[PDB]
């Protein structure tokens, strides 16, 4: 929709070149500064709207009061982000509690979520005033060629922008947290059984107290939920749980 | 419990994933692009800002893997807030620091390193750090330094532009000038210097090895290379002010008191100069106009 309108700006700026206007340069210039500036009001839109759909803020359309009979045909200008479900498979092998996918894949799959969203408004192609000269001999780079820049041009500064980060941070710290509580239940390899055994002793006593004790944390784990939701991430807990 | 956290203290625990790599330079530096072919990825996504990574590390001798975290900041300083969501004070000795040397665009290499050396020594002091682990860390970097034998890492990027500078800048072997500054930098900040080229896949396997090594603490056996024009390797402590003397020799028009604008200069670049902003004269300016020449007929 965006590289649609911007196709047809570029048509009549090239036809304001056909008919060799004068001062086109300066005239597209503050157009193409124009164009920079609403790019970075949306791009900060659907920064922060990609924020509330990553920390579960984004509001459904089920809460858009129907009171208001006005219909609501102008979309999000963050748009709609969707944050697909991340699960990571908890796993203890020969008693070495490991996560495969470990939180930092969380991180990995988190921020690369995000980088997608960026890139709809970083990789959109940037109006040239000399588009229409071709083989013009004037230097080209990605930022030249694409609104890579917009991110510097988000309205309130760089806050949108460091929020989108903060709050991918945020999540994948709690995620990092809750796995590494599991990583810790390694504890039964760490040190083994005959460890503890030497800790008994001969005492049938402190053998009757740790059965009861065992048992006891047994109980915690006979829980039917397999995956634990923190915004849009889950850890699949339940192959651990197995 | 007391049982499962006394067996949990003897894990033999993974290579430390915390272990962090920033990355500095200015935009279209190849700071992106270096890191995703490092990490063995085709295609990075760029980003403006803070840019992320990790690198995924495997020991085929144990058969295990660890994994570095990466980061990568933007060219703008509108984006430098962004650091202390990259290093912080527990994570700081765990984090090695990576800066890009453009070699497309050499003139703005000095001054763009001091332009990243300083916003860093900047965010280590607002990080506030006690004076005796700032002496701690600094015993162990400097005991690193002396006890090499045959952290800040500095990368250039893009060298087989050299070629290009042969041509169309006239460039020559004197211009010895710039790799001359380049050490005396890395010794005025003991870093240790590297010619890649990802064009070319110059260095790539050590850098990767020599980032293993300070990081993870790895062997490393390549010996340092600084004859060869555009795949100069000094790894840290290598280099010296004597040693940095033989560059010298060759010059026959500079000196290495020279300045490095004087030498080496700016291109000015052709762009567009845009023309003056022509305006019609309004009404009542171009009437008084009007008026002075209609008064003195």
């Amino acid at each position: 929709t965006f590289s649609e309108i911007l196709n047809r700006v570029q048509k009549a700026v090239d036809d304001l070149n056909l008919h060799s206007y004068s001062n086109l340069p300066i005239w597209v210039n503050k157009l193409d500064m124009e164009i920079e500036r609403i790019l970075g009001v949306r791009l900060q839109a659907g920064l922060r709207a990609w924020t509330q759909v990553l920390l579960g803020q984004a509001e459904d359309k089920a809460e858009v009061d129907m009171d208001t009979d006005a219909p609501q045909v102008s979309h999000k200008p963050g748009g709609e982000p969707k944050i697909k479900n991340v699960v990571h498979e908890l796993r203890i092998t020969n008693q070495v509690i490991y996560l495969n996918p470990p939180i930092e894949e969380c991180r990995y799959k988190l921020y690369q979520e995000m980088f997608a969203w960026k890139m709809v408004v970083l990789s959109l192609p940037r109006i040239q005033s000399q588009r229409y000269q071709v083989g013009v001999h004037y230097e080209l780079t990605e930022e030249e060629k694409f609104y890579r820049n917009a991110l510097t041009r988000m309205p309130d500064g760089p806050v949108a922008l460091e929020e989108s980060y903060s709050a991918v941070m945020g999540i994948v710290t709690e995620v990092e947290q809750y796995v590494k509580v599991w990583l810790q239940y390694q504890c039964l390899w760490d040190m083994q059984a005959e460890n503890i055994y030497n800790r008994l002793g001969e005492d049938l006593n402190k053998w009757q107290a740790l059965l009861v004790q065992i048992r006891k944390a047994r109980g915690t784990f006979d829980n039917a939920e397999t995956k634990k939701e923190f915004g849009p991430v889950v850890i699949d807990y339940g192959k651990v749980q197995s | 419990s007391s049982i499962l956290s006394e067996v949990s203290t003897r894990a033999r625990s993974k290579l430390p994933s915390g272990k962090n790599i920033l990355v500095f330079g200015e935009d279209g530096s190849g700071k992106t692009t270096l890191m995703t072919k490092l990490q063995g990825a085709e295609h990075g996504k760029k980003g403006r800002g803070l840019e992320y990574l990790y690198l995924s590390i495997h020991d085929e001798d144990r058969d295990d893997h660890t994994r570095c975290n990466v980061w990568i900041l933007d060219g703008d300083l509108y984006h430098k807030g962004l650091l202390k969501f990259a290093v912080s004070a527990e994570s700081l000795p765990e984090t090695l620091v990576i800066f890009v040397a453009d070699m497309s665009r050499p003139w703005t290499v000095m001054e763009s390193l001091q332009k990243w050396a300083s916003v860093l020594r900047e965010h280590i002091d607002k990080m506030k750090i006690p004076p005796e682990e700032m002496r701690e860390l600094e015993r162990k970097f400097m005991k690193d330094f002396q006890d090499y034998i045959e952290p800040v890492l500095v990368v250039c990027t893009k060298c087989d532009a050299v070629s290009v500078l042969e041509k169309e800048h006239d460039y020559r072997d004197e211009h010895d000038f710039i790799q001359s500054h380049l050490r005396r930098f890395c010794l005025q900040y003991g870093a240790a210097l590297i010619y890649t080229s990802v064009k070319e896949e110059k260095n790539l396997d050590l850098l990767y090895k020599y980032i293993v090594h300070k990081t993870y603490g790895f062997h490393f056996t390549t010996p340092a290379l600084v004859v060869e024009k555009e795949a100069v390797f000094i790894p840290a402590g290598w280099d010296n002010e004597k040693k940095i003397a033989i560059l010298h020799e060759n010059f026959t028009t500079v000196k290495p008191e020279d300045a490095y604008e004087d030498f080496i200069v700016k291109p000015p670049v052709r762009k567009l100069v845009h023309d003056k902003e022509l305006a019609a004269e309004d009404e009542q300016v171009f009437l008084m106009k009007q008026q002075s020449l209609l008064a003195k007929q």
